[PDB]
Protein backbone atom coordinates (compact mmCIF):
# COMPACT_ATOMS: atom_id res chain seq x y z
CA UNK A 1 0.00 0.00 0.00
CA UNK A 2 1.18 3.60 -0.90
CA UNK A 3 -1.18 5.02 1.65
CA UNK A 4 -0.32 5.51 4.82
CA UNK A 5 -1.98 4.04 7.89
CA UNK A 6 -4.53 1.88 5.85
CA UNK A 7 -5.81 -1.21 6.89
CA UNK A 8 -6.50 -4.09 4.40
CA UNK A 9 -8.04 -7.15 5.92
CA UNK A 10 -8.22 -10.57 4.45
CA UNK A 11 -11.93 -9.76 2.86
CA UNK A 12 -10.21 -6.69 1.04
CA UNK A 13 -9.05 -8.90 -1.42
CA UNK A 14 -11.91 -11.16 -3.15
CA UNK A 15 -10.39 -12.72 -6.29
CA UNK A 16 -13.32 -15.06 -8.54
CA UNK A 17 -10.80 -17.41 -10.12
CA UNK A 18 -13.08 -19.00 -12.92
CA UNK A 19 -13.90 -20.48 -16.52
CA UNK A 20 -11.47 -23.41 -15.52
CA UNK A 21 -11.45 -24.85 -19.14
CA UNK A 22 -12.75 -23.68 -22.48
CA UNK A 23 -13.29 -27.10 -24.22
CA UNK A 24 -17.37 -27.09 -24.35
CA UNK A 25 -16.97 -25.57 -21.06
CA UNK A 26 -15.84 -22.11 -19.44
CA UNK A 27 -19.22 -21.99 -17.70
CA UNK A 28 -18.92 -22.30 -14.06
CA UNK A 29 -17.36 -20.00 -11.28
CA UNK A 30 -15.24 -20.58 -8.78
CA UNK A 31 -12.60 -18.30 -6.39
CA UNK A 32 -9.36 -19.86 -5.84
CA UNK A 33 -6.01 -18.41 -5.83
CA UNK A 34 -6.24 -18.19 -1.92
CA UNK A 35 -7.49 -15.17 0.10
CA UNK A 36 -4.68 -13.28 1.86
CA UNK A 37 -2.11 -13.54 4.76
CA UNK A 38 -1.35 -11.62 7.50
CA UNK A 39 2.11 -9.96 6.75
CA UNK A 40 3.54 -7.31 9.37
CA UNK A 41 3.58 -3.94 8.56
CA UNK A 42 6.26 -1.66 8.10
CA UNK A 43 7.47 1.30 9.87
CA UNK A 44 8.97 4.41 8.37
CA UNK A 45 10.96 7.66 9.19
CA UNK A 46 12.57 10.49 7.99
CA UNK A 47 15.94 8.76 8.42
CA UNK A 48 15.44 5.24 6.43
CA UNK A 49 14.18 7.53 3.57
CA UNK B 1 26.92 37.19 28.57
CA UNK B 2 28.10 39.87 26.41
CA UNK B 3 31.35 38.55 26.31
CA UNK B 4 30.15 35.07 25.13
CA UNK B 5 27.58 36.98 22.52
CA UNK B 6 30.66 38.65 21.18
CA UNK B 7 32.53 35.65 20.90
CA UNK B 8 29.80 33.81 18.82
CA UNK B 9 29.03 36.76 16.18
CA UNK B 10 33.52 36.81 15.57
CA UNK B 11 33.37 33.15 15.28
CA UNK B 12 30.26 33.12 12.56
CA UNK B 13 32.27 35.54 10.48
CA UNK B 14 35.52 33.64 9.83
CA UNK B 15 32.94 30.11 9.57
CA UNK B 16 30.76 32.43 6.62
CA UNK B 17 34.59 32.60 5.20
CA UNK B 18 35.74 29.08 5.59
CA UNK B 19 32.45 27.62 3.69
CA UNK B 20 33.27 30.42 0.71
CA UNK B 21 36.46 28.39 0.69
CA UNK B 22 34.80 24.94 0.16
CA UNK B 23 32.49 26.03 -2.27
CA UNK B 24 35.74 27.50 -4.49
CA UNK B 25 37.76 23.99 -4.37
CA UNK B 26 34.40 21.95 -5.66
CA UNK B 27 34.27 24.34 -8.70
CA UNK B 28 37.90 23.99 -9.71
CA UNK B 29 37.60 19.88 -9.68
CA UNK B 30 34.47 19.82 -11.57
CA UNK B 31 35.95 22.42 -13.98
CA UNK B 32 38.60 19.96 -14.55
CA UNK B 33 36.89 16.87 -14.97
CA UNK B 34 34.79 18.48 -17.68
CA UNK B 35 37.36 19.09 -19.79
CA UNK B 36 38.21 14.95 -19.13
CA UNK B 37 34.94 14.00 -20.10
CA UNK B 38 35.21 16.31 -23.86
CA UNK B 39 38.37 14.24 -24.38
CA UNK B 40 37.03 10.75 -24.13
CA UNK B 41 33.98 11.22 -25.59
CA UNK B 42 36.11 12.81 -28.71
CA UNK B 43 38.35 8.84 -28.55
CA UNK B 44 34.94 7.19 -28.55
CA UNK B 45 33.88 8.80 -31.75
CA UNK B 46 37.17 7.96 -33.74
CA UNK B 47 37.36 4.57 -32.49
CA UNK B 48 33.66 3.56 -33.42
CA UNK B 49 35.08 3.76 -37.32
CA UNK C 1 35.68 23.94 9.97
CA UNK C 2 31.72 25.49 10.06
CA UNK C 3 31.36 26.63 13.51
CA UNK C 4 32.43 28.51 16.23
CA UNK C 5 33.14 25.67 18.98
CA UNK C 6 35.51 23.26 18.78
CA UNK C 7 34.23 19.50 16.93
CA UNK C 8 31.78 21.09 14.65
CA UNK C 9 33.54 20.45 10.76
CA UNK C 10 31.86 18.80 7.96
CA UNK C 11 34.30 16.30 6.25
CA UNK C 12 35.13 15.27 2.53
CA UNK C 13 35.96 11.66 1.85
CA UNK C 14 37.42 11.39 -1.86
CA UNK C 15 36.90 12.62 -5.58
CA UNK C 16 38.58 10.07 -7.90
CA UNK C 17 41.74 8.43 -9.37
CA UNK C 18 41.89 9.62 -12.89
CA UNK C 19 45.19 8.59 -13.73
CA UNK C 20 45.17 6.90 -17.36
CA UNK C 21 46.59 3.92 -15.37
CA UNK C 22 43.81 3.27 -13.65
CA UNK C 23 40.54 4.16 -16.01
CA UNK C 24 38.08 2.02 -16.64
CA UNK C 25 39.61 -1.41 -16.06
CA UNK C 26 38.12 -4.42 -17.71
CA UNK C 27 38.48 -8.07 -18.45
CA UNK C 28 37.55 -10.36 -21.48
CA UNK C 29 37.53 -13.73 -21.77
CA UNK C 30 39.45 -15.40 -24.45
CA UNK C 31 41.81 -18.81 -24.76
CA UNK C 32 40.05 -20.78 -27.59
CA UNK C 33 41.05 -24.00 -29.03
CA UNK C 34 39.44 -26.21 -31.07
CA UNK C 35 42.31 -29.12 -32.22
CA UNK C 36 40.44 -29.93 -35.45
CA UNK C 37 42.80 -31.55 -38.24
CA UNK C 38 40.33 -33.10 -39.96
CA UNK C 39 40.62 -34.32 -44.00
CA UNK C 40 40.08 -36.45 -46.34
CA UNK C 41 35.90 -36.56 -47.86
CA UNK C 42 33.90 -33.72 -47.13
CA UNK C 43 31.95 -33.70 -44.05
CA UNK C 44 28.20 -31.03 -42.63
CA UNK C 45 29.42 -29.84 -39.20
CA UNK C 46 26.35 -28.18 -36.96
CA UNK C 47 26.12 -27.34 -32.98
CA UNK C 48 25.46 -24.46 -30.34
CA UNK C 49 27.66 -21.59 -29.29
CA UNK C 50 26.47 -19.91 -26.27
CA UNK C 51 22.72 -21.28 -26.69
CA UNK C 52 22.38 -20.15 -30.27
CA UNK C 53 22.39 -22.56 -33.31
CA UNK C 54 24.75 -21.23 -36.53
CA UNK C 55 22.97 -23.21 -39.08
CA UNK C 56 24.91 -25.99 -41.14
CA UNK C 57 28.17 -25.84 -43.25
CA UNK C 58 29.19 -28.25 -46.08
CA UNK C 59 33.08 -28.79 -47.68
CA UNK C 60 34.03 -30.16 -51.05
CA UNK C 61 35.27 -34.06 -51.09
CA UNK C 62 38.92 -33.07 -51.62
CA UNK C 63 38.71 -31.19 -48.16
CA UNK C 64 41.84 -30.32 -45.92
CA UNK C 65 42.17 -28.82 -42.48
CA UNK C 66 42.25 -25.34 -43.82
CA UNK C 67 39.54 -25.49 -45.94
CA UNK C 68 37.10 -26.42 -42.87
CA UNK C 69 38.93 -23.73 -40.93
CA UNK C 70 37.59 -21.19 -42.40
CA UNK C 71 34.13 -22.70 -43.04
CA UNK C 72 33.19 -22.61 -39.49
CA UNK C 73 35.12 -19.63 -38.87
CA UNK C 74 32.70 -18.28 -41.56
CA UNK C 75 29.56 -19.55 -39.99
CA UNK C 76 30.30 -18.26 -36.07
CA UNK C 77 31.79 -15.30 -37.37
CA UNK C 78 27.97 -15.09 -39.47
CA UNK C 79 25.75 -14.53 -35.69
CA UNK C 80 28.00 -12.00 -33.39
CA UNK C 81 24.90 -10.00 -33.27
CA UNK C 82 23.69 -12.47 -30.78
CA UNK C 83 26.90 -14.75 -29.61
CA UNK C 84 29.37 -11.96 -28.57
CA UNK C 85 32.43 -14.10 -30.18
CA UNK C 86 34.56 -13.46 -32.89
CA UNK C 87 36.54 -15.80 -34.60
CA UNK C 88 39.92 -16.32 -36.02
CA UNK C 89 40.93 -18.80 -38.72
CA UNK C 90 44.54 -20.56 -37.87
CA UNK C 91 46.57 -22.80 -40.62
CA UNK C 92 46.76 -25.37 -39.06
CA UNK C 93 43.46 -26.56 -38.38
CA UNK C 94 42.80 -24.71 -35.15
CA UNK C 95 40.23 -22.03 -34.38
CA UNK C 96 41.09 -18.98 -31.64
CA UNK C 97 37.55 -17.27 -30.26
CA UNK C 98 37.58 -14.41 -28.12
CA UNK D 1 12.93 9.27 -9.89
CA UNK D 2 9.24 7.69 -9.71
CA UNK D 3 8.63 7.74 -13.30
CA UNK D 4 9.96 4.78 -16.02
CA UNK D 5 12.20 5.95 -18.00
CA UNK D 6 14.74 6.24 -15.56
CA UNK D 7 18.11 3.94 -14.66
CA UNK D 8 19.50 2.84 -11.99
CA UNK D 9 22.31 5.30 -12.12
CA UNK D 10 20.24 7.94 -12.16
CA UNK D 11 18.14 6.78 -9.14
CA UNK D 12 21.82 6.46 -7.53
CA UNK D 13 22.54 10.21 -8.15
CA UNK D 14 19.39 11.20 -6.94
CA UNK D 15 19.72 9.02 -3.66
CA UNK D 16 23.22 10.53 -3.45
CA UNK D 17 21.54 14.36 -2.85
CA UNK D 18 19.04 12.53 -0.86
CA UNK D 19 21.62 11.54 2.04
CA UNK D 20 23.50 14.70 1.72
CA UNK D 21 19.94 16.86 2.21
CA UNK D 22 19.32 14.23 5.17
CA UNK D 23 22.40 14.65 6.98
CA UNK D 24 22.22 18.11 6.79
CA UNK D 25 18.75 18.42 8.57
CA UNK D 26 19.59 16.34 11.30
CA UNK D 27 22.87 18.14 12.09
CA UNK D 28 21.07 21.53 11.97
CA UNK D 29 18.66 19.75 14.56
CA UNK D 30 20.97 18.90 16.95
CA UNK D 31 23.42 21.71 17.18
CA UNK D 32 21.00 25.02 17.73
CA UNK D 33 21.08 26.33 21.09
CA UNK D 34 20.46 29.88 22.91
CA UNK D 35 22.81 30.54 25.78
CA UNK D 36 23.98 27.21 26.28
CA UNK D 37 20.24 25.91 26.36
CA UNK D 38 19.77 23.37 23.32
CA UNK D 39 16.40 24.01 22.05
CA UNK D 40 15.56 21.52 19.55
CA UNK D 41 16.23 18.06 20.19
CA UNK D 42 13.40 17.06 22.58
CA UNK D 43 15.04 18.33 25.89
CA UNK D 44 13.29 21.51 26.56
CA UNK D 45 10.99 20.56 29.58
CA UNK D 46 8.86 23.84 31.56
CA UNK D 47 10.79 26.92 31.21
CA UNK D 48 9.45 29.87 33.86
CA UNK D 49 9.71 33.70 33.00
CA UNK E 1 44.99 0.02 -29.69
CA UNK E 2 42.67 0.67 -33.18
CA UNK E 3 45.22 -0.81 -35.51
CA UNK E 4 42.73 -3.92 -35.68
CA UNK E 5 39.10 -4.56 -35.08
CA UNK E 6 39.15 -6.49 -31.55
CA UNK E 7 41.11 -3.00 -31.01
CA UNK E 8 38.22 -1.34 -31.70
CA UNK E 9 35.25 -3.51 -30.28
CA UNK E 10 37.10 -3.23 -26.65
CA UNK E 11 37.67 0.36 -26.62
CA UNK E 12 33.92 1.00 -27.02
CA UNK E 13 33.41 -0.66 -23.94
CA UNK E 14 36.39 0.56 -21.47
CA UNK E 15 35.27 4.04 -22.60
CA UNK E 16 31.51 3.55 -21.66
CA UNK E 17 33.27 2.61 -18.35
CA UNK E 18 35.17 5.63 -17.93
CA UNK E 19 32.55 7.72 -18.96
CA UNK E 20 30.03 6.30 -16.15
CA UNK E 21 32.69 6.65 -13.48
CA UNK E 22 33.40 10.56 -14.48
CA UNK E 23 29.23 11.51 -14.42
CA UNK E 24 28.89 9.85 -10.78
CA UNK E 25 32.16 11.72 -9.84
CA UNK E 26 30.85 15.16 -10.95
CA UNK E 27 26.92 14.53 -9.41
CA UNK E 28 28.85 14.31 -5.55
CA UNK E 29 30.30 17.37 -6.16
CA UNK E 30 27.27 19.21 -7.28
CA UNK E 31 25.83 17.62 -4.24
CA UNK E 32 28.22 18.74 -2.28
CA UNK E 33 28.01 22.40 -3.63
CA UNK E 34 24.73 22.35 -2.81
CA UNK E 35 25.05 21.74 1.08
CA UNK E 36 27.62 24.41 1.46
CA UNK E 37 25.47 27.36 -0.09
CA UNK E 38 22.93 26.04 2.84
CA UNK E 39 24.79 25.95 5.24
CA UNK E 40 26.08 29.86 4.56
CA UNK E 41 22.37 31.12 4.36
CA UNK E 42 21.81 29.47 8.12
CA UNK E 43 24.94 30.58 9.33
CA UNK E 44 23.59 34.12 7.93
CA UNK E 45 20.14 34.18 9.83
CA UNK E 46 21.79 33.21 13.22
CA UNK E 47 24.30 35.59 13.21
CA UNK E 48 21.94 38.51 12.58
CA UNK E 49 19.58 37.26 15.21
Amino acid sequence: SVKEGKAVATADIALMRSDYDATAKTWGTAAAAGAYTAGTNTSANVQKL
Amino acid sequence: ISERFGTQIRGTDVAIRNANDGISLAQVAEGSLTEIGNNLQRVRELSVQ
Amino acid sequence: QVGANAGQAIAIDKTIDAKAGSLGTSTFATGATAALAASTDGARFSGTVMGVDIGTVEVKAGATTADASKAVATAINAKIGEAGIYAEANSDGTLKLS
Amino acid sequence: ASNATNSASDRKALQAEVTQLVSEIDRVAKQSDFNGTKLLDGTFSSQLF
Amino acid sequence: DVSTVLGAQQALEVVDKALGAINSTRADLGAIQNRFTSVVANLQTSSEN
